[PDB]
């Protein structure tokens, strides 16, 4: 979920932790790969510029 | 130049690793084990995830480089011909993003990439001879689409009626013995084509029925219960002696 | 038409031309012959279409007595040549319609069911669709036999 | 041999340029055909180090085509070398014309109505080159096929749903039969 304060005295642990990994957020350059998947969907004129609004 | 540059992979995987943050010749090295061991025969899908790291690692590069840093992978999507990445390599920005001629040829390689008609092949032949200074192997690249086009065409001709004659099934291809036959004899040693050629009356014929397990599973079942039956041999053997 | 749509009828193609031709031959509507074949690019097409429906219905009619035929006795039923023969055989084997297994090692050949694919069926479609008549058969050889006995 | 990841070079392995002979010097006759780009084709880690040695990899994608002379030329090559190498001199002898039935196999199962003419293409003069030697092939129990001089007939044949997978039970078990019945006939007097 968001909120991080429910756990690790036994999630992330000393030795429980083997394949247990923290799992932040993506940095820019992926607003981008939405915009370019996303926008995929629909039908894109055929220019319609789309980094200028990164 | 591949031991060269194999002599420069037993040096770069520790040497330019043993120089600090390198984001830039490691995708470098993505593209050297996409020619090298691409040209190593390794495998079409793994070499061209290393593409596929390569790609989205070419951005913020400068445009003579950039117009020319995917002609390697799109000349081997010439050369893969099951492209599997039209959707999201040509699709893609990084093929429509620049301002170069040879984006603009890459995108008709993608084009035809995508559809591969032999009115297109053989005649933009000559349109793509200046795209075949750029091959880096002449003989892979177009040959996998071609050597695919054979059995394309193959399954045009041969599929609608099973046995034929062979001239006529080889009027298309106008050799009646060089080398279709070795494609078709080849074609049953890879079980895509299930019959018998022939040389004196020149009647080819397609038959199969391969399946029996009432002859399979019984016989072979009874050969592991003579194993078992062996095996009881020595409680007889035992019991005797 | 309708004639020529149940078995077809093998008819002369000539006799299709006196029909279908001598309708420009109307002291009335020839709008029903203006808008079929008074076309050129169509009704041309339309002709051809009907040389389509000869070879195509009458092979459908024709299908029975297969898996024995030459190809010149072929021709001498489909009422055209040889090499419209060999065209129409590949327009309709590209049609793949019904599985067709053409070959000249002497031309005996036809178009054709999948050519008796199985084993036993024959034992079960002759054997059993034969003895299971022959034992409706007593269950109604009493019936009759019961129904004539009433009186004599 | 298949694994091929943990024997770089230990100090047990003067050369493992010649482990890479061992692998295609077995892996030419045991490797079946779709085992055969399974192996060489699917997968690099041998074909690095024997893109190095093309003639190699020459001669298994000849093997994967069907050319026959460069068989003759590259297959005398490894019979130069299976003379002149070690743990070879008392097994040499079946492996020549045990490679040459392998691919004999194949060739037979290209088509039926063959001939040494078409089959000479690719022999030379294979003609009573192949008296000898495909009849001792007839006659080594191998290579079923019918074979005429002047109508010329080659036969491709064998499907294994025939009569000696029928047979194989009885003969186990007329031998094995006859043996568990004396072993229960030992235990009357």
């Amino acid at each position: 979920t968001n909120r991080a304060d429910t756990l690790d005295p036994a999630l992330l642990r000393p030795g429980r932790l083997d394949r247990k990994i923290e799992f932040p957020l993506p940095d820019r350059r992926q607003k981008r790969l939405i915009f370019s998947t996303i926008t995929s969907k629909m039908n894109l004129s055929e220019e319609v510029d789309l980094e200028d609004y990164v | 130049n591949l031991p060269k540059a194999r002599a420069a992979l037993t040096s770069a995987r520790t040497t330019a690793n043993a120089i600090y943050c390198p984001p830039k010749l490691q995708a470098t090295l993505d593209m050297q084990s996409g020619i090298i061991h691409a040209a190593e025969e390794k495998d079409w899908k793994t070499a061209y995830s290393y593409f596929y790291e390569a790609f989205e690692g070419y951005d913020s590069i400068d445009s003579p480089k950039a117009i020319t840093s995917l002609k390697y992978m799109l000349l081997c999507k010439i050369m893969l011909n099951t492209p599997e990445d039209v959707q999201a390599l040509v699709s893609g920005k990084l093929a429509l993003r620049y301002a170069g001629r040879q984006t603009e040829a890459l995108k008709c390689v993608a084009q035809a990439s995508k559809n591969r008609s032999l009115a297109d092949f053989e005649k933009a032949l000559t349109d793509y001879r200046a795209e075949l200074r750029d091959d880096p192997i002449i003989s892979t690249h177009l040959a996998k689409l071609y050597d695919n086009l054979l059995e394309q065409n193959l399954i045009r001709v041969i599929e609608p009626f099973s046995r034929v004659q062979i001239e006529h099934i080889s009027s298309l291809i106008k050799l009646s013995k060089a080398d279709v036959e070795r494609k078709l004899s080849q074609m049953i040693l890879d079980k895509k084509f299930h019959g018998i050629l022939d040389q004196g009356e020149g009647v080819l014929i397609i038959f199969d029925e391969p399946p029996v397990d009432k002859t399979y599973e019984a016989a072979l079942e009874t050969i592991q219960n003579m194993s078992k039956v062996v095996d009881s041999l020595y409680n007889k053997a035992k019991k005797l002696t | 038409l309708l004639k020529l749509f149940t078995t077809m009828e093998l008819m002369r193609w000539s006799t299709l031309v006196e029909d279908y031709g001598m309708e420009l031959r109307k002291g009335s509507l020839e709008s029903p012959a203006t808008d079929v074949f008074g076309s050129t690019e169509e009704g041309e097409k339309r002709w051809k279409d009907l040389k389509n429906r000869v070879v195509e219905h009458n092979i459908r009619i024709m299908a029975k007595y297969y898996t024995r035929i030459t190809m010149k006795r072929m021709a001498q039923l489909l009422d055209l040549s040889v090499d419209e023969s060999e065209a129409f055989l590949s327009n309709l084997v590209v049609n793949k319609t019904i599985f067709a297994k053409v070959d000249r090692l002497a031309g005996i050949i036809n178009f054709q069911r999948p050519k008796d694919p199985n084993n036993l069926l024959n034992d079960w479609s002759q054997k059993l669709n034969s003895l299971m008549s022959l034992v409706n058969k007593t269950t109604h050889l009493i019936a009759k036999e019961e129904m004539i006995h009433n009186l004599q | 041999f298949l694994d091929t990841v943990s024997t770089f070079t230990s100090y047990e392995l003067m050369d493992y340029k010649t482990f890479v002979t061992y692998t295609v010097y077995v892996s030419m006759i045991a490797l079946e055909r779709p085992d055969l780009r399974e192996k060489v084709i699917k997968g690099a880690e041998i074909l690095e180090v024997l893109h190095s040695l093309p003639a190699v990899r020459q001669y298994l994608f000849s093997l994967y085509e069907c050319r026959y002379s460069v068989f003759f030329q590259s297959l005398a090559v490894v019979e130069q070398e299976m003379k002149k190498d070690w743990l070879f001199a008392p097994h040499y002898r079946y492996y020549v014309r045990e490679m040459r039935i392998h691919a004999y196999s194949q060739l037979l199962e290209s088509y039926r109505s063959l001939t040494l003419g078409y089959m000479a293409e690719a022999f030379g003069v294979g003609v009573e080159f192949i008296d000898q030697e495909l009849s001792r092939f007839i006659a080594a129990g191998r290579l079923h096929c019918k074979i005429d001089k002047v109508n010329e007939i080659v036969e491709t044949n064998r499907p294994d749903s025939k009569n000696w997978q029928y047979q194989e039970t009885i003969k186990k078990g007329d031998l094995l039969l006859n043996r568990v019945q004396k072993l229960s006939r030992v235990i009357n007097m």
